[PDB]
C-alpha cells in the first residue's frame, strides 16, 4: 500500500523472501551426510531386473 | 495467450502429473501463439487404448 | 445477505500446526491446532447474526 507521505511500501518490509521448500517434513541422510533420495515402486507387470 | 503463457500456465502443470501411467513410452507437447496446445502421451505396442 | 452471512459464519477454518516446519532451534513440542468445524444444529443456524 501507500501511506500519507514517502515513496512506497514493499513486501521486503513485512517478510523474508528467498527460495525455500514446499514441504519441510521428510528429511534424509545417506550414512549421516545430508542427502536426498527418490524411493521408486515397481509398476504392476514390470520386470525388476529390467 | 502466448505460447509462453500456455506452456507455463497449462502445458507444464499437466506434464508434472503425467506419471504412474502403465506402458508409457514417451510424452511430447506443443504450445502455440494461437493459444492452442497438445500433450501427446504415446504408449507401448499392445497397450489397451481404453 | 443471508447467504453471504451463512457462508461467513459456517466455514471450516484450516488452522495450521503449533511447531510446524521450519521451527526455532529446540522447541521439541509440535502439535496440530484444531479450529472450529462447521455448524450443526438448527439453533446454531438461527443465530448467525446478519
Amino acid at each position: 500500500k501507500v501511506n500519507p507521505d514517502g515513496s512506497q511500501v514493499r513486501l521486503k518490509d513485512v517478510a523474508d523472501v528467498g527460495l525455500g521448500g514446499q514441504d519441510y517434513s521428510i528429511n534424509a541422510q545417506f550414512n549421516g551426510s545430508p542427502a536426498s533420495g527418490i524411493a521408486i515402486k515397481l509398476a504392476t507387470g514390470a520386470n525388476a531386473l529390467d | 495467450a502466448s505460447a509462453e503463457t500456455v506452456q507455463d500456465t497449462v502445458v507444464q502443470v499437466i506434464e508434472q502429473q503425467m506419471n504412474g501411467i502403465d506402458n508409457l513410452r514417451y510424452i511430447s507437447s506443443e504450445s502455440n501463439s494461437d493459444g492452442s496446445m497438445t500433450i501427446t502421451v504415446t504408449f507401448e505396442q499392445g497397450t489397451d487404448p481404453d | 445477505d443471508v447467504s453471504s452471512a451463512i457462508q461467513a459464519q459456517n466455514v471450516q477454518i484450516s488452522s495450521g500446526q503449533l511447531g510446524g516446519l521450519p521451527a526455532v532451534k529446540g522447541q521439541q513440542l509440535n502439535a496440530t491446532i484444531i479450529g472450529k468445524t462447521r455448524l450443526q444444529t438448527a439453533e446454531q443456524f438461527e443465530n448467525i447474526l446478519l
